[PDB]
DNA sequence: TCTTATAAATAGTT
DNA sequence: AACTATTTATAAGA
C-alpha cells in the first residue's frame, strides 16, 4: 500500500471495517486460487468484532466438516503465535 | 445431511475431547 | 510473478508442491494480519489432494469450531462459484 | 533452494 | 467508492 503498516489492532471503527471488507475478499480469493491450483479443500470460517459469521468454502462447508471429524491422526496445527514466531526467524 | 446435522455431529466430537 | 498464470490445477506434480506450501504459508499469513488488525476469530481448514489435514486457528482451533456449532443465523457464504462470479463482475 | 523480475494486494488520499 | 503509489506475494530461473 501507500506505507508499510504495523500489525497491531485498528481502533478507527471506519478503517477496520473498511480494512476488514478489502483484507477478507483479499483472504478468500487466496483461498480460492490456492483450492484450484493444488486441488486442495479448503473452509474458512471468520467471526468479526461483532461476533457475526462469515464463511468460505472451496466446494462445500458441510463436507470438509464432515472429513474434519472423521479425521483421527496428527496433523499440522498452527496459531498466531507461530505464524510471529516463523515470522522473527526470517529477519 | 442436514447443514445443522453435520454442526450439531461436529459440536459431539468437539466436546468429546 | 515471472509470469502471470492461469487458476487452474497444476499438472506438475512437483510445482503444484512447492506452489502448496508456500501458498498455504501466504493464506495463513494473511489470515493472522486479518485476524489482529481487525480484532477478529478465524480458523482455516485445508486438506491437499492426499488428504492430509492442515489448520490455522487465530487462538484455539476447537473454541472457533465450536462457536460456529452454535451459530445457525443467517451469515455471509462463499464458495469457489461465487468468487468466480464476483471476479467476473470485477 | 535462492533470488528476482513481475504480478497482485492494498493504505492512504481523495 | 475510486484511484494509485507503494508494499507484498510469488513464478520461474537458478
Amino acid at each position: 500500500g501507500r506505507k508499510k503498516i504495523q500489525i497491531q489492532r485498528i481502533t478507527d471503527e471506519r478503517n477496520r471495517q473498511v480494512t476488514f471488507t478489502k483484507r477478507k475478499f483479499g483472504l478468500m480469493k487466496k483461498a480460492y486460487e490456492l483450492s484450484v491450483l493444488c486441488d486442495c479443500e479448503i473452509a474458512l470460517i471468520i467471526f468479526n468484532h461483532s461476533n457475526k459469521l462469515f464463511q468460505y468454502a472451496s466446494t462445500d462447508m458441510d463436507k470438509v466438516l464432515l472429513k474434519y471429524t472423521e479425521y483421527n491422526e496428527p496433523h499440522e496445527s498452527r496459531t498466531n503465535a507461530d505464524i510471529i514466531e516463523t515470522l522473527r526467524k526470517k529477519g | 445431511w442436514g447443514s445443522g446435522e453435520v454442526k450439531q455431529k461436529l459440536q459431539e466430537f468437539l466436546l468429546s475431547k
